[PDB]
């Protein structure tokens, strides 16, 4: 049933970028900062997906 | 009788110096490495001058921690009064702070540098194996504060076992503050570092104000006033492992003779015969009316009523330096009258404790010479309402929901604030079920 | 039991050749008449160098001063340095210049550069010690630098396993008025990137630009500039010049300014703002010698601290006086930007002091450093190289004796590949924070 | 230790600038000589932390400033202090304003303020480490509104962890040269409420009520207008260009003033009015001169 | 006894000479050509006189061959300030300068004279049945450098069996030389050097650079006062061999007590109760603070923590000139306390070494009437930090892969410099992890490595 | 993607129900807001798949 | 299929227990919900994460 939803979230995981040795050391922060602001937000999703299905 | 204190934020390595200048200058170690009293370099390890480790050919250093992520307090400390023998490898700092707050030196900023100074523990770990728990300076909004805490202590209490330790909480005063989130830091810092704790006593800064500019008629209300008397005081509470006398017990005995509960954990620290250049010219010292001025309410650190705070233990601790005689006399001129309101159904047996060997008193502050101590431990079930207020005002500014946008991208959630309000409502609830006087 | 002897090529060259060989032999004084000129015995070695006997106690090149308009040779040669020489040499023919890289390059050669590599095959097996030999290449023409890079390209075949000095010279856009400058310049770099071992790449433009609006001088001539240019190299030179507490030999100080033997495009400066025009004549000590040593003024490039990555700085302090004080500006200059931390090879800097004077100003200092904002000048050069490419620009005599598009597509693509290299190599920062283990270990 | 930077814009924003600081240099004195005039030689952090490093002990700031209107720059650089600026400022053309808000927004600022993020960030990384950003902005041109609004916008996905000081001139009915200023006001703080950290009403009709009515000044010019907001925005920013014990910092004051994120528009006000033209010279004891700190008119 | 003295390099030649003539200063060899105490030509024939015997030409000269394709450093020790005191016809020079290439030494620019080192050897070999090792005068990149070292090393393995390889492997300070390539060496070190030695030593440069610009202050920050301490040291060393008497602590037990492992190859040298010739004014001799601060920075060569470092092995060496009863009466001064963190199985007691015969002075210096020393030399885990701060260097450059085309076009080889990687990996795990106390094999259950 | 492209879209058309309120500022205000942030998810999706029909 | 069948029976393996008591054990309940839950998530993301 979410099996399609954990391939979705693995597609997120599949939105990472490296971490980019070719990066300016400004940059990859601001990689850093978006990745941790999206699985905040995919964490928000993450327990939306739980609570909300297990009804 | 040997233990190694971490100290964390700008005002905890701001006691932290200042107290160990007091412990430096009252046991002789030099700033030329050596105490002068006999031929060992550094300082020593006998039994009571026993905060040093063989570290050279006999150097010994006055083993502390001092940490904080504003990286300028280490070089204002550094330039002090007791200047170059602080430890050249050790003073770790960050590069740019949390900036008075907590939850970006908890969770994100800091979790790169909490395994540095884990690793830093961890050599000093493995030096010499005396252990009687820890010695945590930190405040509510200091410095980092609460950040350093609320996940050093979880992690020594998963890392490092069971083992005890004892931590120093610094009260604040919303009259000399920098903040106003201080309920939210106050209420968090409370839920997270005094269940994984072992030991405890917060130390309330408008308490200092008040038995400064309403006890003793000065007019400073300075950082390193407040510096010099919490040297004085947490001098007083180490004299007892800093010196031996005749009943030099250890303060593992202290913290497994107080402590009674999990929950019920704080005690009154009751030491005002306040003193300066004022009131200590040409007065007399005596025993009954510092015993006598312990119980009243303008001399706590917590603000409770004499009547209505009842005392589970009354735990006594002397500085002596003449005889045991006086206070073999004063447990019956003060102690054995004593049938003052207590608590139902536990014992009432007054506990004294005198520690001979003067510690010198403090060189070019303010007090003239002093010579006793009546830092009576006692604890009180009525300090539920000391936190209950801060809840009240958090009540009343967290159901406008302020100041939570800043808390809530760094990890944590809603929730997290509900369980602290249910924490501190629990422990408060809990005192008027059981902690205050019921059937 | 060491030499380094003088050749010329560049139609801009040999009159900076001979100023730069008086310039360093200003101070030491080898006479043509006949008998020695003694009063400083221990240069011995020092001009043995470059002044290699050959008769009773007298120190003479090998100078083959080499023109295809022989006019200049003609005129400039009768110096006071000028005739101490061995007379067989300034092979010389008539067949033309003509402002010409392919006709240089291609059918000149039987005529004048085949006795060049006889001369030079004779010249450097009757003395003492060869390691290699000199010449002030310039970019000025088409001949003078299709004449040097044939003689890079036979003497990579003469004596191949030998560091052999190479120079360069950037030419002036404001003051060479050809109609066609960077078709020469450009494949001649691009033939001297994998046929070399070191460029000192000293220029006409950015010092033509800095004398006429820093240094406010009404007559930019050769002559003063080619002064500016001569107390650089000497500069440059005084680490071969002036025996030192070590004595280093250029072999090593080719290998040690190669991080990777690829890329040795660096120039100098002169820190303490020599006064070859407007004049001044004070005592340039250390804190004003110093105070201009990471300035945006006087590098002979296009300025830009903010676009330095440097990798290997050297200045002689022949100035009579302690390196402490030197040494702490030094470390002051290291870490007040970020700019210069690269942190390869972490101790890539170099104090040389002598105590012999180049000139009556007794203590002064100049500036030689690892130049980083040369991808402009590399830039600015190879786009308007391509600007009159693309419409086969400018192929009225360019049309040479063999002519292919492959090489003009592969000097380009290399050209392309190694400003994008150094570009690549400006970023990806793969020392100071670069790593994925400054951040723990795990972040996914 | 502590750095901040120097961008500044528009133009009545770049000569208020330019007021800021020749009235904050009024009580340091740094010369554009190199004679390095020291205020107090235990405040070289407290000179960096504006004023930063480029030679030794010679500290300038981080000076860039755009524009496509060069007089009034080129008229300010001839000022007490006008000349101590790094030659890497004079990044600007010449096509003109004309109170356009599209081609400051949209369509002429979108081919110069890639100029304006690379020297930015070029010159970010040049000191010890980065702490705040800060701009004086106007809204009474029309090239200003639009590029301080993309320069924020840019700055948030460029630079999310680091605080911007964004000084911002409310419009005016009173004094105006053009008057389509509301819709240079309703869509440039319609993004701004989620896009900064802090902001300013430093009003401009009511700044004019109170230099005309409530002080009978003779002036209505820029001049004495500009002097009077360079040396309210210097008593505000005192505080943080000197940390003494208290005036806590930069994430600090955002912590403990602002509660729901959009709502950080704080006024700044004065309390003695001193002005020049009619001046009152007694020394200012704190009850009665700073009974005018309470008053909202 | 009478090992092979090999000197190559600019360093090993300077302090070859140098020490050479503290020999002849020490030995009484006056500028004449002869002692005037002991009349027998060149040498004696003492159990201490034994340094100088009979190779030559009848004439007992002293016996060090040097050799080096530098020319000037061969030319300024045929040209210093003795011209016949050395071997008068045995110094052969070298005829192309390396001019500080390391790589060009191994494979290019020092082959065609491994051949007549290889005759020297074979004529210094064939000697005098003494021979309990070599007095190596190892360098890294000066001159040759680790060049003629390394192969003398590798074919002295492979050709003349198993023979002890006593290294002075100098690791110098990056602030008064020129070169920078010198990590490269310094860890191809490990794989040409290391491998086929059987015993080391270390001496240094950064600690004397950091006294003699703060606490000796002399005004000398060169190779010469380096030099100057470095001939000192070399004098205490060799002073087991060349004090003989009652209580002469020779080379025989010292190889043994010195290393006990095969990667355990480093020693550690803490000698410095110094007295400087500003200080020579009759001051303060002392026996107490030169054994209170053993442990503190200032006698040891790299700043390392005592306070993290184990000690598998200790020796005490006092040298001394005043009594043999002194040794009792200095046993019974401090070596009662001396808690002192330990592995856990390991000895702990201090041996003892004194030579109480007075020396004859090195005038001309920054030095007084030095008598006595203290250096509490042994085999430590806390150069762990150098080696680690060597690697840190090495990292930083092979990330910025500096001078590698002019390292790989000779005979070298990126798998080759992964192997040295390899090899210096197993010299710091010998030191790192293997080297500090590893009691954690006994048996516990919480989820560990089982 | 490409036939599950539109398998994401039935999972926000499967477990999106009617904004149900729970207290003041609460499930209308900012579970809308969570919801509208799985819509800017999508947003980027979108702009994630104009780069994989690029290829 | 299993694994979602794993993880919606641990979801349905913590049940909420009954309210009753004088409010000792209810705080340990909910410390018992949301730490429960969040391994259980933890363990989804694992093993959708392998795969």
């Amino acid at each position: 049933d979410l099996l399609k939803a954990v391939r979705l979230i693995k597609f997120l995981y599949q939105s990472n970028p490296p971490p980019n040795p070719e990066g300016t050391r400004q940059a990859r922060r601001n990689r850093r900062r978006r990745w941790r602001e999206r699985q905040r937000q995919i964490h928000s999703i993450s327990e939306r997906i739980l609570s909300t299905y297990l009804g | 009788r040997e233990c190694i204190s971490i100290h964390v934020g700008q005002a905890g390595v701001q006691i932290g110096n200042a107290c160990w200048e007091l412990y430096c200058l009252e046991h002789g170690i030099q700033p030329d490495g050596q105490m002068p009293s006999d031929k060992t370099i550094g300082g020593g390890d006998d039994s009571f001058n026993t905060f040093f480790s063989e570290t050279g050919a006999g150097k010994h250093v006055p083993r502390a921690v001092f940490v904080d992520l504003e990286p300028t307090v280490i070089d204002e400390v550094r330039t002090g009064t007791y200047r170059q023998l602080f430890h050249p490898e050790q003073l770790i700092t960050g590069k740019e702070d949390a900036a008075n707050n907590y939850a970006r030196g908890h969770y994100t900023i800091g979790k790169e540098i909490i395994d540095l100074v884990l690793d830093r523990i961890r050599k000093l770990a493995d030096q010499c194996t005396g252990l009687q728990g820890f010695s945590v300076f930190h405040s509510f909004g200091g410095g980092t504060g609460s950040g350093f805490t609320s996940l050093l202590m979880e992690r020594l209490s998963v890392d490092y076992g069971k083992k005890s330790k004892l931590e120093f909480s610094i009260y604040p005063a919303p009259q000399v503050s920098t903040a106003v989130v201080e309920p939210y830091n106050s209420i968090l810092t409370t839920h997270t570092t005094l269940e994984h704790s072992d030991c405890a006593f917060m130390v309330d800064n408008e308490a200092i104000y008040d038995i400064c500019r309403r006890n003793l008629d000065i007019e400073r209300p300075t950082y390193t006033n407040l510096n010099r008397l919490i040297g004085q005081i947490v001098s007083s509470i180490t004299a007892s492992l800093r010196f031996d006398g005749a009943l030099n017990v250890d303060l593992t005995e202290f913290q497994t003779n107080l402590v009674p509960y999990p929950r019920a954990h704080f005690p009154l620290a009751t030491y005002a015969p306040v003193i300066s250049a004022e009131k200590a010219y040409h007065e007399q010292l005596s025993v009954a009316e510092i015993t006598n001025a312990c119980f009243e309410p303008a001399n706590q650190m917590v603000k409770c009523d004499p009547r209505h705070g009842k005392y589970m233990a009354c735990c006594l601790l002397y500085r002596g330096d003449v005889v045991p005689k006086d206070v073999n006399a004063a447990i019956a001129t003060i102690k054995t009258k004593r049938t003052i309101q207590f608590v139902d159904w536990c014992p009432t047996g007054f506990k004294v404790g005198i520690n001979y060997e003067p510690p010198t008193v403090v060189p070019g502050g303010d007090l003239a010479k002093v010579q006793r101590a009546v830092c009576m431990l006692s604890n009180t079930t009525a300090i539920a309402e000391a936190w209950a207020r801060l809840d009240h005002k958090f009540d009343l500014m967290y159901a406008k929901r302020a100041f939570v946008h800043w808390y809530v991208g760094e990890g944590m959630e809603e929730g997290e604030f509900s369980e602290a309000r249910e924490d501190m409502a629990a422990l408060e609830k809990d005192y008027e079920e059981v902690g205050v006087d019921s059937v | 039991m060491r030499e380094i002897v003088h050749i010329q090529a560049g139609q801009c060259g040999n009159q900076i050749g001979a100023k730069f060989w008086e310039v360093i032999s200003d101070e030491h004084g080898i006479d043509p008449t006949g008998s020695y000129h003694g009063d400083s015995d221990l240069q011995l070695e020092r001009i043995n160098v470059y002044y290699n006997e050959a008769a009773g106690n007298k120190y003479v090149p090998r100078a083959i001063l080499v023109d295809l308009e022989p006019g200049t040779m003609d005129s400039v040669r009768s110096g006071p340095f000028g005739q101490i020489f061995r007379p067989d040499n300034f092979v010389f023919g008539q067949s033309g210049a003509g402002n010409n890289w392919a006709k240089g390059h291609y059918t000149e050669g039987a005529e004048l550069v085949d006795s060049v590599l006889d001369v030079v095959r004779k010249e450097s097996e009757s003395c003492d010690c060869l390691q290699g030999f000199q010449l002030t290449h310039s970019l000025g023409g088409g001949t003078g630098s299709g004449m040097g890079t044939l003689l890079i390209s036979k003497i990579r075949e003469e004596y191949p396993d030998r560091i052999m000095n190479t120079f360069s010279v950037v030419p002036s856009p404001k003051v060479s008025d050809t109609v066609v400058e960077p078709y020469n310049a450009t494949l001649s770099v691009h033939q001297l990137v994998e046929n070399t071992d070191e460029t000192y790449c000293i220029d006409n433009e950015a010092l033509y630009d800095i004398c006429f609006r820093t240094l406010k001088l009404t007559t930019p001539t050769y002559g003063d500039l080619n002064h500016l240019v001569s107390a650089t190299m000497s500069g440059v030179t005084t680490c071969l010049r002036f025996p030192g507490q070590l004595n280093a030999d250029l072999r090593k100080l080719a290998v040690n300014m190669v991080p990777f033997p690829r890329l040795h495009f660096f120039m100098p400066g002169f820190a303490p703002l020599t006064s070859r025009g407007s004049q001044q004549y004070r005592a340039l000590t250390v804190p004003e010698l110093t105070q201009q040593m990471f300035d945006a003024k006087n590098m002979m490039a296009a300025c830009d601290p903010r676009h330095g990555r440097y990798l290997t700085v050297a200045a002689v302090f022949r100035g009579r006086m302690s390196m402490k004080e030197v040494d702490e500006q030094m470390l002051n200059v290291q870490n007040k930007n970020s700019s210069y931390f690269v942190e390869w090879i972490p101790n890539n800097v170099k104090t040389a002091v002598c105590d012999i004077p180049p000139r009556g100003l007794k203590m002064s200092a100049t500036f030689i450093g690892n130049s980083t904002a040369i991808q402009e000048l590399f830039k600015r050069i190879s786009e308007q190289f391509t600007a009159m490419f693309r419409r086969k620009a400018f192929l009225h005599w360019y049309t040479g004796e063999g002519m292919d598009e492959m090489e003009f597509t592969e000097a380009e693509s290399n050209m392309n590949d190694l400003v994008s290299e150094y570009q690549q190599y400006q970023d990806a920062t793969a020392d100071e924070q670069g790593e994925f283990e400054e951040e723990g270990e795990e972040d996914e």
